């Protein structure tokens, strides 16, 4: 009785005999974007500190190569002023990287080698500061977060509309903001054995969205009402009025996609409907009313279902009689 | 409840069996605080000798004495409470759940629970004595000790569980071994003129192999725990050693406490394993 | 680094000058480059073993040659510790602190074990491209660690150089681990053109899912059962099934394991040296662990002694102890645990050949064959490592008894001495109350089986008393076997608790009544108290393993008479 | 026997006579990104430098046309203070450009130039930033890395399924992150005649996926099995099962698209099948297995294919009886 996707998405599958082959890793980036906030912000925490600290010992040793940290003598110069200690030397790689510069410690022209570190550490700083921004600008673009302000009811029900039984699902969206080109799909995960005696444990099968023009499209503003007309081609013509919900272990999952009109990333919203979370014989109860300037939205009748007289028997039977 | 048993075995002889326990381990204490005071010519060394012959075999058939007490009981009350039941329990239950425990469970008793629980006591009194020892020389060597025991309450559990569940699975793998080899061996014409040997080839490769993992999960279950008990009692080493050097800087207190922190490895395995066994055996 | 201004005062003077706290500082490089280079690797791999780790729950390989990978990084984690030690100890003087005498020897020891976790974790999922920076992190610090060694060289002064020595040490260890990864190199290179390296069967024995995946694991695992920790949490959370137990791997089979004791018959002069040929050296390795084990053991009161010597050079032995006790415990589990694997594939392989044997016929005695020797193989077989092992740990433990003790080493060898024969006598009069209570418990079961079977015949004519008094008869006989058993019991347990009360008594008032010039000192006493500590464990075993090779000349001659 | 593109895409086709405009660097910016990360990093590297010191010379020069350099006397007052040798006036250069501004080195008002030079390497250097960094964040952008992480089966298998002969292929994902809008296209390579006698080397066919609603997507969570079913309008109508591998040399391109949930990329992977790849008589065996609580995919028998009995004609032949 495992669900193939959560009631929230969030698929629940395991995945054995990855023969990885370190592509795992080698995907940096969507792996840094793919990470909490906690750990984005202690890995750059860690690349900085660890880039200044590395930087830092050099500054030190240099100073020490040279010999002029314990003279203190005014005839030697110094490659690097005011270097007495280690400390001051790891203040110095921060002023460096960070561009600083509080000018108490200076890069004179004694080392050509503190020359060529200068440089080096410069550029590595920055590079390091370009691909913490790329990464962070990334973090900022995860739309996943709009994925959660859509709404899909926890029931889907099985009712005749026009005199043909169908399978509806409501579903809407708590933001202000659009989401273009929003397109549903709708598939059914079914084990399903062919004539051929071939086995298929999690077979998945499109289903129409009854879209008037065929598309896959929807403008939703407003909660809508998706429904899917059962006929000769769709898989729950067989649909046992009573078995269907409990004997049988069948899934309908519910795929929206579609753009965030501020950022331009694609998005899905992921749910599903396992045998016992589909209604027979009821239907949804309208939920848009209308005010005297506009009509308004009641978010908490979303469940809210009734029974409605229905014909208890499978689709197919429905259209022999 | 495993104070039936010490109700079949009288109250009397386990005031005998555990003051002598207290007794000869206590006399092993102060035998080697006695060899600290001598060692920081007749007088102490004499103590010593008259102490050393203290110790005796008054637990060991204080436990046998014990365990013959409670055979004869046990198996006189279960008879008569079974030849008191009438024939309906008998028609209802089946024969072998009766015979076998008949067989199986006083062989248990009569052999291996009285010497595992000797055993067991014997390890427990001396880790008692380790420790006891080791905070009489080092008394802040107590909050190192606390989490390392909570951690070993841990494992103990975690083991207690695992063991006993590989255990019961091994003993119930090896005997369809057994059985089929039986069977194998009393149809063998019929399975060479039926020519079916590679079917029962294949499945005694089967229940060998299950006796196997089964056996292999086992040993390896009880070198896990070993394994960490043994790393807690190096910890635990360590700390007695630092401390009692520290506040060193007198000898026989630091050598007496780094000998019981040697033994102190040996005794939680000794105690772990005794533990789940009898966990089993009170069954 | 020092005490006036002698740290500049190196450059100061011209040139190089052969710069001494500075090759200090050029050793502080290669450890402290590598943890910063490696800790944004290290730390994307933590938070994804923390996001998604079902993924990594199903792949695992081992790079060629590192078995020898993981036991350098131990013992140069061992000498490092040893070189901290030398620093303290150089530091000791206490004038000022010398930190740029000790502090570059613990950040390689801070270094080396992310050195090698870093190496796990490529070893966790292949990616060759990244222990580039490993292997030009050993050449950096090989080449910073040999001008070190150098310029030892050219301040000299020879053997009692302390720190000299222990630098050469890591110096040519670092050159032969650096040797390793280029083997390493040799077999995939990567830089040129291929790696088609890949294990099927780990991987798929990986498919039925529970494992008893111990045959590749980290070597970490290897002697501490890691991978066992998760399993069992598992089992105190929900109850087991033989489903969710495992299924051996690939080499486990009675067919593989079979089919290898078949190549040894095709190889008193048969049997047992095919069983040696098939088996020989997986045993031989178990055997040296326990040897090892034995030395390591040795070491404790060799420690005691130094200890309360000097409490008459302090925590050292006491760190010094502490890695001894470690691999000790260790060395002993992975010689337990090879003698255990030889035991189960000779079950099976043995089980197979009987069967087979069977097969070629063209029984409850056979039954017995199968379900006791077998079994006496098996326990033999774990015990057959302490055959010649024995000898050791009592020999060397009188040696150095006897370096402790003078003359009173021979009262404890007296007293151990008289206490092995006397656990195989009462061994010996314990397998004859056996086969008396054998007898005396079949009487009484199958007596009671007829009893139960027609027990409402008894209920039809109340004869219940009759039968039940012919199973106090037989009872009665039981208890006769079973105070016979109590004797022997008590005897065993009265040996094995009052043997090390004798031992130490008489040893140390025969050393001192022996001669007035006794100094019974603390470090004389507990350290041989500690070597009786360890001395019972060797003959309480050895007496089984003496009666289980009585039982193992038997079990190959019942072999050799039903495999003719 | 050459190959359209590999088993791993990366399609090889040489490209002769390009009248090349120039356009091939005037869109220097693709280009950039197309760069390996080695190439990005010399190339950034080189232009801070070379900007770095181009613009050092020009400080040192205006030091010397005032000629403060060598008096090193009080009364004269310097451009640029503290301005010794070229190198003084390099690492003056770098603190500018990089923003340090040490202090040692400050610029006076004794030169409208100076000022003027100033204004000119700080924006010049700000634009390179700029750019450099737009670059690096395009780079990080890279998403064909989640390319290679898209799974194919060596081999595709021709059998019948519901009495219809179909060509099949297994597709997978490793990552648990998914590919939004996943879309599948499927095209056959063949050297075609008409009967006009036109001749093509390579004709490309389009064929259907079979999809339920006629629609080209697919929720790819589980490796799936892509299939083709053979009709009268399929270009494999005529398949023979033995000479179809080897004597004839056609080649079965599967392009997979969508766009990566975490980047908002759009992606391609790309594989294909030549005569010798397919089985004929042979379907796949199931991946896909259950725990008391989840899914569990076994990628290790990805390639697993098992023989199954099946007709030994075209597809036509067996429509024909
Ligand atoms: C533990 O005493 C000793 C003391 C000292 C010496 Cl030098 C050797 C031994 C010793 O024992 N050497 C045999 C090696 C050994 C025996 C028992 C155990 S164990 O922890 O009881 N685990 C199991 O027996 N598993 C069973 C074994 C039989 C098949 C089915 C699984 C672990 C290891
Ligand atoms: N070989 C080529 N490589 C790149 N671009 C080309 C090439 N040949 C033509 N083009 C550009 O693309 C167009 C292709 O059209 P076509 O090849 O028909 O050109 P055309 O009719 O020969 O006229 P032109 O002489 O301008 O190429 C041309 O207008 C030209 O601008
Ligand atoms: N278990 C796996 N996990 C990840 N990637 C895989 C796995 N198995 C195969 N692959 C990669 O994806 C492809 C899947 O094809 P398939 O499983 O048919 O490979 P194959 O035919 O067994 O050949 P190979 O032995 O190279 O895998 C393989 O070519 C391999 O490169």
């Amino acid at each position: 009785r495992a669900r193939f996707v959560s009631k929230k998405g969030n698929c629940n599958v395991a995945h054995k005999n990855i023969r990885e082959q370190g592509r795992f890793l080698q995907d940096v980036f969507t792996t840094l974007v793919d990470l909490k906030w906690p750990h984005t912000l202690l890995i750059f925490t860690m690349s900085f500190l660890c880039s200044w600290l590395l930087f830092a010992m050099v500054w030190w040793l240099i100073a020490f190569a040279h010999g002029d940290l314990a003279p203190g003598e005014g005839t030697n110069v110094p490659c690097v002023t005011s270097i007495h200690s280690f400390s001051s030397a790891f203040l110095f790689s921060i002023e460096v990287q960070v561009t600083i510069g509080f000018g108490g410690r200076m890069v004179t022209e004694e080392c050509p080698l503190a020359i060529l570190i200068l440089i080096v550490q410069n550029i590595v700083g920055l590079m390091i500061n370009a691909i913490m921004l790329g990464c962070i600008f990334m973090k900022t673009a995860q739309a996943h977060r709009r994925a959660e302000t859509l709404i899909f009811s926890k029931h889907a029900v099985i009712t005749p509309r026009h005199g043909r039984l169908c399978f509806m699902l409501r579903v809407g969206d708590l933001r202000k903001s659009m989401i273009i080109s929003a397109t549903i799909h709708m598939q059914v995960v079914r084990k399903t054995t062919s004539p051929e005696g071939e086995v298929v444990p999690l077979h998945q099968v499109d289903i129409p969205m009854e879209n008037g023009v065929g598309g896959n499209s929807i403008f939703l503003v407003a909660p809508l009402i998706i429904y899917h007309v059962i006929d000769s081609n769709s898989p729950l013509y067989d649909l046992a009025p009573s078995d269907l919900h409990h004997h049988q272990d069948l899934e309908i999952i519910v795929i929206l996609e579609g753009v965030v009109e501020t950022t331009g990333i694609t998005t899905q919203a992921r749910t599903s409907y396992l045998a016992d979370e589909i209604l027979w014989g009821q239907r949804f109860v309208p939920i848009v009313a209308e005010e005297d300037g506009r009509y308004s939205v009641d978010y908490s009748k979303f469940g809210n279902t009734v029974k409605v007289p229905t014909p208890l028997c499978t689709a197919r039977q429905l259209d022999e009689d | 409840a495993c104070t039936k048993y010490l109700s079949s075995a009288g109250i009397l002889l386990l005031s005998l069996l555990v003051f002598s326990q207290l007794l000869k381990h206590m006399v092993l204490v102060a035998i080697d605080y006695w060899l600290a005071k001598w060692t920081d010519y007749a007088m102490v060394f004499t103590l010593l000798c008259s102490l050393g012959i203290v110790l005796c075999l008054v637990t060991s058939v204080t436990v046998e004495w014990t365990g013959l007490k409670v055979a004869k009981r046990l198996h006189r009350s279960l008879l008569n409470r079974i030849i008191l039941a009438p024939m309906r329990f008998f028609e209802t239950t089946p024969l072998g759940s009766i015979l076998n425990r008949f067989s199986s469970d006083c062989n248990t008793i009569d052999q291996h629970i009285p010497s595992t629980l000797e055993c067991l006591s014997r390890s427990t009194l001396l880790c008692v004595s380790a420790l006891t020892v080791i905070s009489y020389v080092t008394p802040v060597f107590l909050v190192a000790l606390l989490p390392l025991a909570v951690v070993c309450y841990f494992i103990q559990k975690y083991f207690r569980v695992a063991s006993r569940d590989l255990q019961q699975l091994d003993d119930t793998t090896q005997l369809p071994l057994v059985s089929h080899f039986a069977e194998t061996v009393e149809g063998l014409t019929t399975i060479r003129a039926f020519r079916y040997e590679a079917r029962f080839q294949q499945k005694l490769l089967e229940y060998t192999d299950s006796n196997n993992i089964a056996s292999l999960f086992l040993t390896a279950a009880n070198r896990w725990l070993e394994v960490c008990m043994e790393y807690i009692g190096a910890c635990v080493v360590l700390i007695a050693a630092a401390t009692s050097i520290s506040n060193s800087l007198s000898a026989g207190l630091v050598g007496l406490g780094l000998t019981y922190a040697l033994m102190v490895s040996n005794y939680l395995n000794w105690m772990v394993r005794n533990l789940a066994d009898m966990e089993i055996q009170l069954g | 680094c020092g005490t006036e201004n002698h740290s500049a005062a190196y450059r100061v003077d011209q040139g190089v000058l052969n710069n001494g706290c500075f090759v200090d500082a050029l050793n502080v490089v290669p450890h402290v480059f590598l943890l910063f280079i490696t800790f944004p690797i290290l730390f994307i791999g933590w938070g994804s073993q923390s996001s998604k780790v079902h993924i990594h729950h199903s792949t695992w390989l081992h790079f060629p040659g590192h078995n020898l990978r993981w036991i350098l990084t131990f013992i140069l984690l061992f000498v490092l510790v040893c070189e901290i030690a030398e620093g303290i100890l150089s530091d000791g003087v206490t004038e000022s602190r010398h930190l740029h005498l000790y502090m570059p020897a613990g950040m390689a020891f801070m270094a080396a074990i992310t050195s090698v976790v870093y190496y796990h974790n490529i070893e966790t999922s292949n990616f060759p491209k990244l222990l580039i920076a490993l292997l030009i992190y050993w050449t950096l610090a090989f080449i910073t660690k040999t001008i070190k060694f150098v310029k030892f060289y050219d301040h000299a002064i020879g053997f009692s150089q302390l720190r000299f020595c222990l630098t050469g040490l890591l110096v040519i260890l670092y050159g032969m681990l650096l040797l390793v990864e280029v083997n390493v190199i040799r077999v995939r290179r990567y830089i040129f053109f291929k790696t088609p390296r890949e294990v099927k069967p780990p991987e798929d024995l990986q498919d039925l899912g529970v494992r008893f995946l111990q045959p590749f694991v980290n070597l970490l695992s290897k002697g501490t059962y890691w991978w066992m920790n998760a399993f069992i949490k598992t089992a105190h959370k929900k109850p087991i099934d033989l489903r969710a137990i495992a299924k051996l791997p690939i080499a486990m089979r009675a067919l593989t394991n079979y089919q290898r004791l078949c190549v040894a018959f095709d190889a008193a002069r048969a049997i047992w040296r095919a069983l040696c040929h098939a088996f020989g050296r997986r045993l031989i390795l178990s055997s040296t662990f326990r040897i090892l084990a034995d030395l390591l053991g040795f070491a404790g009161p060799l420690c005691i002694f130094g200890i309360v010597d000097h409490l008459g050079n302090a925590y050292v032995l006491a760190v010094l102890l502490f890695l001894a006790l470690l691999l000790q415990r260790t060395f002993l589990q992975a010689s337990y645990y090879v003698a255990i694997e030889t035991g189960i594939n000779l079950r099976g392989a043995i089980q197979t050949k009987i069967y087979n044997k069977i097969m070629h016929m063209s029984a409850g005695q056979i039954c017995n064959l199968v379900a006791i020797d077998t079994n006496q193989l098996m326990w033999f077989f774990f015990l057959c490592p302490n055959l010649w092992t024995m000898p050791v740990q009592i020999i060397v433990g009188v040696i150095l008894l006897y370096y402790i003790l003078g003359v009173s080493a021979l009262i404890g060898a007296a007293v151990i001495i008289l206490l092995a024969p006397v656990q195989y006598f009462v061994a010996t009069k314990l397998s004859q109350a056996q086969r008396t209570t054998l007898e005396h418990s079949n009487e009484r079961l199958k007596q009671t089986n007829e009893m139960l079977r027609g027990m409402k015949l008894l209920k039809l004519y109340a004869w219940e008393s009759i039968f039940c008094s012919r199973v106090e008869v037989t009872r009665r006989k039981e208890m006769t076997s079973l105070r016979a058993f109590a004797v022997y019991t008590s005897i065993s347990i009265f040996m094995n608790t009052a043997i090390p009360i004798a031992a130490v008594l008489i040893t140390f008032v025969g050393h001192v009544s022996f001669f007035k010039e006794s100094d019974l000192s603390p470090s004389v006493a507990f350290a041989s108290l500690s070597l009786f500590h360890i001395l019972v464990t060797p003959l309480f075993l050895l007496s089984s393993v003496v009666r289980s090779t009585v039982k193992a000349l038997v079990s190959v001659q019942k072999l050799s008479e039903f495999l003719s």
